[PDB]
C-alpha cells in the first residue's frame, strides 16, 4: 500500500461530508473488481501485489502465478 | 434507477458521459436521494447516449428479437 496507495484512496476520496464506507467502496471500485477479474483471467492465480499508476490499475502475475 | 440525469442527458453535449456534467448529476441525485444509500452503493452507473451510431446497431437488435418473439414462424420476415 505504501504511502500512495493509501495516499490515493485519502486523497481521491477524502471528501469531509463522506463517512469512511466510500473509502471502502472506493478500494473495492478501484482495484478490487479489477483482481476480481485479474483471477477470472487468470492473471492472478495465486499471490497478489499492490502497484500504484497514475488514476489508478492493478498488476498482474500473467503466467498465472 | 433514476432520470434525474435527464436534465443533463438533454444537453446532447456528445455521445459520451461528459465529466462536471455528470458530476452535477450525481450531485442533484444526493440531494434528491439521501447519500447515507450511495454511501454504501457499490457505484452509480451512467449510460451512453444511444447516439445514430448507437441506434445502427440497435435497430438490428430489436427488430431481430422483436421477430423472433412473434410466436411461431408460420410467417415471419426475410427483412430486406
Amino acid at each position: 500500500l505504501t504511502q500512495e496507495a493509501k495516499d490515493f484512496l485519502a486523497k481521491y476520496g477524502y471528501s469531509d461530508d463522506m463517512g469512511a464506507r466510500p473509502l471502502n467502496r472506493l478500494i473495492q471500485n478501484e482495484i478490487l473488481n479489477k483482481l476480481a477479474l485479474r483471477i477470472l483471467k487468470n492473471e492472478i492465480k495465486d499471490k497478489e501485489t499492490v502497484n500504484v499508476v497514475l488514476e489508478e490499475c492493478l498488476e498482474v502475475l500473467p503466467n498465472h502465478e | 434507477t433514476s432520470n434525474l440525469g435527464a436534465e443533463f442527458i438533454n444537453s446532447q453535449q456528445g455521445s459520451k458521459i461528459q465529466e462536471s456534467t455528470k458530476n452535477l448529476v450525481m450531485g442533484a441525485v444526493r440531494q434528491h436521494f439521501r447519500p447515507e444509500f450511495l454511501n454504501r452503493i457499490s457505484s452509480i452507473v451512467i449510460f451512453n447516449k444511444l447516439s445514430r451510431k448507437a441506434i445502427h446497431k440497435i435497430v438490428d437488435i430489436r427488430l431481430k428479437e422483436i421477430e423472433e418473439r412473434f410466436e411461431q414462424n408460420d410467417k415471419h420476415y426475410k427483412l430486406n
